RNA sequence: GGUGAAAUUCUUGGAUUUAUGAAAGACGAACAACUGCGAAAGCAUUUGCCAAGGAUGUUUUCAUUAAUCAAGAACGAAAGUUGGGGGCUCGAAGACGAUCAGAUACCGUCCUAGUCUCAACCAUAAACGAUGCCGACCAGGGAUCGGCGGAUGUUGCUAGGACUCCGCCGGCACCUUAUGAGAAAUCAAAGUUUUUGGGUUCCGGGGGGAGUAUGGUCGCAAGGCUGAAACUUAAAGGAA
C-alpha cells in the first residue's frame, strides 16, 4: 500500500565483529525481523566471515530481499561487540553499509549503537591481558 | 633461580622441616 | 639506571591510581601510564562517502563522526606503532608530532 | 633586582610595601582600624556595618569609613 | 511464505510534532488466540526528532514513541521519553572543561513519573587565557543544585503534553543557562534523557486530545 | 562462538541476532590532567548527617609548652585464614580442546576457592621518590592548585561570581643553567664536606652459606618479628 516515490524505512542493525558480520533488517521498533543475513552464511571458511567480501556478499542478499517486501529505504544501526569488549568494528561494517548504498537502497540515518558500560564488569584474560 | 621461587622452595623445606620435627617432638 | 625522570608514568603528590585494561590485550595498566589517543573519523571511510552521500534519502544530512578512545599498555603500544622507540635526547620531547 | 644593586637597611618603600609582613626588614601589619566607633579593618565580627571574610571584611556601600 | 500473512500498519504521531507519518509496520494478521491488536500495542518506536520535526537542527535527539491503541489501520503513539545520538553527546564531552550532570524525578500534572536528565559544561570567557575553564566542586554542587530546582518547577506545574513542548526549544536548558550564570557560565546546557517511570493506566479520551481523525 | 588456523562448546527441542520488560550482583566509563585530598595504605555517581583537617587571614590568646625518638602503641594494598551473607563478572586449582619432539604452559572453552559484604584474624609488597624527620642558607623562569591583597572593564549573569593584569603565603610538579656536588647516570638538592662539626632516629662493612639452623616471641594456620655458625670463594657488584 505504498505509492511511488514514497519511501518505506527499515532498520538495518549491521554488528560487525571481527569473527563473523550481521546484517539484520528490522522495521522501525526492531519488533519484526524482515532478513537476517551474516557473513559465515556466504562463506565457507571460519577465517573468512568476517570478512569484507563475505559482509558485501551478505549486504546483496538483504538488499534484494528487502526489495520483494517493498522496503527501499534503510536507517543503519552499526555497532561493534561492546560491553567489556572491543569497541572497535569489525572490518565488514564498512563493505556491508557501502554494499547496501550501491543495491539501490536509500540509506537513511547512521548511527553507532555499540554497548557502552558507564563504569563495567571484568574483562576476560586476566591482568596480564592476552599474551601473544 | 628467580628469586621469588627460590624463597618459594625454602618455605616448602621449610614446612617438612617443622612436620619433620614435630613428629618425634 | 633510571631511565626517565617520571619513571615512566605520570604520578606525582598521590600514593595509588586505578588501572585500565588495555584496548588491545585487556592487560590491566595504571591510567597514568597507559599510551592514550582519541581516534574521531567518520562512520563511513572515506572509501565509501560519495556511494553512501548519493543513496541519501534526505535533502541534507552530515554524517556522523565515531569517537573512540583508545588505552594501550606499553607492549601494545610499541607493537602497534602508537609509539616509537626515541634516542636519548629525543625521549624528553614532549610535544606531540606533527 | 640583582642582590648587590639593592641596599637592605634602606630598601625602597614600594618593595617592602609588596613583601609578606613578616618578611619585612621590621615586621609590620597590613590592618588598621577605621571609623563609620571604630572598626577592624580584618574583623572576625558581624557588626550590618561590616561582614567578616577570609580576609578584611566586606563594608557596606551605603556608610562611608573615614582610616585612622 | 511467512510474510504473505502479515499487514502493514502506519505509526501516527501526537499532535505535539508537526509530521505525524512517523512509517509502517507489519504484524501477522488477526488469528485465533493471537490479535492482530495485541501484537502491535506497546511497541516503542525511536524515531529521530528532525522527522517529526522536519527540521535538521534536531537530528541529535531521539524520541521515543510507544503504540497505544490501533484505529483500523492507523498505529496511534504517545510519547514515551527521549534521548540523544551516541554521536551528539560524545561531541560534547571534552577535555580541559568541567562536566556537570543533574538527574530528578518528578511528577508531572497527568500523573506521569518522568525522571529528567540534565547536562552542561563549564565555558571559556572570550578573553580567557588559561587553557581549562574547571570549576570548583562547591561550585559544581550549586549548579546541579539549580538544575535539579529548575527542573522541578518545569515539570511539577505542566502536563505531559504541554512539557514536551518545551523539549523540542529546549526552553528549560536555557532557563538553567540563565540562572546558573551567576554561579559559572556554562555551555551546552540540555536534558540529555528523559525517562517514563509511571504512566497512568490507558484512557482512550486524553489520547484522542492529541490526535485527529485520521479515517 | 572462538582462533594464526582450529577444536572442545551451543544450536530447527530455535542457538547467535533484534525489540520490550524484569531480576541479580558487581563496577562507577567519557569528563580525568606531569590536577586535588590523606600519616601511609589509599581515596572518583547524587544528596543528607556526623566528627576531623591543611592552607590562607588575623594589631586574638598562652608564653618555650619544642625537635627527634629505645620501650610501648594506632593504622597498614593484594593474597591468605575463621564464620555468616552474597555469589553478576572474572577466575588460582581442576577438566577439556589446540600447539608442540614433549607442553603439567603460553592461545581457546567450562569451572572450584577467590573476587563483593559483615564480624574476627593476619602485618606483609619494587608498602619506591629504591632518597627518614626538624631547621638555616644558596640561581633563573613560566605554568598550575588553595587562600588573601591590589588594579581593571566586559558579561542572553544574581556588591559578588566568571574572565583579564600585578603581587604575597602555602602545595603537587616541571623547564634552563653550574658558580656547586658526584664513580658517573644524574641532582636546584643528592649543593653549602680533607677549607671535614646545626639537632636527632634507624641502618651498612667483599661474594656466598642465609633471612637458613637453633632458641625466644606473636599467629587458628599460612607465616611474621628476632637471628647465627661450620664451611666455601677472588672476585660479586655500580656507572659509563
Ligand atoms: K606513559
Ligand atoms: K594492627
Ligand atoms: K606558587
Ligand atoms: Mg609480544
Ligand atoms: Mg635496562
Ligand atoms: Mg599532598
Ligand atoms: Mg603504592
Ligand atoms: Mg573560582
Ligand atoms: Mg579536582
Ligand atoms: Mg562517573
Ligand atoms: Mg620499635
Ligand atoms: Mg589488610
Ligand atoms: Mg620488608
Ligand atoms: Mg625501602
Ligand atoms: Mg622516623
Ligand atoms: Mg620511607
Ligand atoms: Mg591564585
Ligand atoms: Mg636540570
Ligand atoms: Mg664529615
Ligand atoms: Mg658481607
Ligand atoms: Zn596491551
Amino acid at each position: 500500500s505504498v505509492r511511488e516515490g514514497e519511501l518505506v524505512f527499515g532498520v538495518a542493525h549491521i554488528f560487525a565483529s571481527f569473527n563473523d558480520t550481521f546484517i539484520h533488517v528490522t522495521d522501525l521498533s526492531g519488533r519484526e525481523t524482515m532478513v537476517r543475513i551474516t557473513g559465515g552464511m556466504k562463506v565457507k571458511a571460519d577465517r573468512d566471515e568476517s570478512s569484507p567480501y563475505a559482509a558485501m556478499l551478505a549486504a546483496q542478499d538483504v538488499s534484494q530481499r528487502c526489495k520483494e517486501l517493498g522496503i527501499n529505504a534503510l536507517h543503519i544501526k552499526l555497532r561493534a561487540t561492546g560491553g567489556n569488549k572491543t569497541k572497535t568494528p569489525g572490518p565488514g561494517a564498512q563493505s556491508a553499509l557501502r554494499a547496501l548504498a550501491r543495491s539501490g537502497m536509500k540509506i537513511g540515518r547512521i548511527e553507532d549503537v555499540t554497548p557502552i558500560p558507564t563504569x563495567s564488569t571484568r574483562r576476560k584474560g586476566g591482568r596480564r591481558g592476552r599474551r601473544l | 633461580m628467580r628469586a621469588k621461587w627460590k624463597k618459594k622452595r625454602m618455605r616448602r623445606l621449610k614446612r617438612k622441616r617443622r612436620k619433620m620435627r614435630q613428629r618425634s617432638k | 639506571t633510571f631511565k626517565r625522570r617520571n619513571g615512566g608514568r605520570n604520578k606525582h603528590g598521590r600514593g595509588h591510581v586505578k588501572f585500565i585494561r588495555c584496548s588491545n590485550c585487556g592487560k590491566c595498566c595504571p591510567k597514568d601510564k597507559a599510551i592514550k589517543r582519541f581516534l574521531v573519523r567518520n562512520i563511513v571511510e572515506q572509501a565509501a562517502v560519495r556511494d553512501v552521500q548519493e543513496a541519501c534519502a534526505f535533502e541534507l544530512y552530515t554524517l556522523p563522526k565515531l569517537y573512540l578512545k583508545m588505552q594501550y599498555c606499553v607492549s601494545c603500544a610499541i607493537h602497534s606503532k602508537v609509539v616509537r622507540v626515541r634516542s636519548r635526547t629525543d625521549r624528553r620531547v614532549r610535544e606531540p608530532p606533527q | 633586582v640583582l642582590p648587590n644593586d639593592v641596599d637592605l637597611l634602606n630598601p625602597p618603600a614600594e618593595h617592602e610595601k609588596k613583601k609578606h609582613k613578616l618578611k619585612r626588614l621590621v615586621q609590620s601589619p597590613n590592618s588598621f582600624f577605621m571609623d563609620v566607633t571604630t572598626v577592624f579593618s580584618h574583623s572576625q565580627t558581624v557588626v550590618v556595618l561590616c561582614q567578616p571574610t577570609g580576609g578584611r571584611a566586606r563594608l557596606i556601600e551605603g556608610c562611608s569609613f573615614r582610616r585612622k | 511464505d511467512p510474510y504473505a500473512k502479515k499487514d502493514w500498519y502506519d505509526i501516527k504521531a501526537p499532535s505535539v510534532f508537526e509530521v505525524r507519518n512517523v512509517g509502517k509496520t507489519l504484524v501477522t494478521r488477526t488469528q485465533g488466540t493471537k490479535i492482530a491488536s495485541e501484537g502491535l500495542k506497546h511497541r516503542v518506536f525511536e524515531v529521530s526528532l528532525a522527522d517529526l520535526q522536519n527540521d535538521e537542527d534536531h537530528s541529535f535527539r531521539k524520541i521515543r514513541l510507544r503504540a497505544e491503541d490501533v484505529q483500523g489501520r492507523n498505529v496511534l503513539t504517545n510519547f514515551h521519553g527521549m534521548d540523544f545520538t551516541t554521536d551528539k553527546l560524545r561531541s560534547l564531552v571534552k577535555k580541559w572543561q568541567s562536566l556537570i550532570e543533574a538527574h530528578v524525578d518528578v511528577k508531572t500534572t497527568d500523573s506521569y513519573t518522568l525522571r529528567m536528565f540534565c547536562i552542561a559544561f563549564t565555558k571559556k570567557r572570550p578573553n580567557q587565557q588559561k587553557r581549562t575553564c574547571y570549576a570548583q566542586s562547591s561550585q559544581i554542587r550549586q549548579i546541579r543544585r539549580k538544575m535539579v530546582e529548575i527542573m522541578r518547577n518545569q515539570a511539577q506545574s505542566c502536563d505531559l503534553k504541554d512539557l514536551v513542548l518545551k523539549f523540542i526549544p529546549e526552553s528549560i536548558g536555557r532557563e538553567i543557562e540563565k540562572a546558573t550564570s551567576s554561579i559559572f557560565p556554562l555551555q551546552n546546557v540540555f536534558i540529555r534523557k528523559v525517562k517514563i517511570l509511571k504512566a497512568p493506566k490507558f484512557d482512550l479520551g486524553r489520547l484522542m486530545e492529541v490526535h485527529g481523525d485520521y479515517s
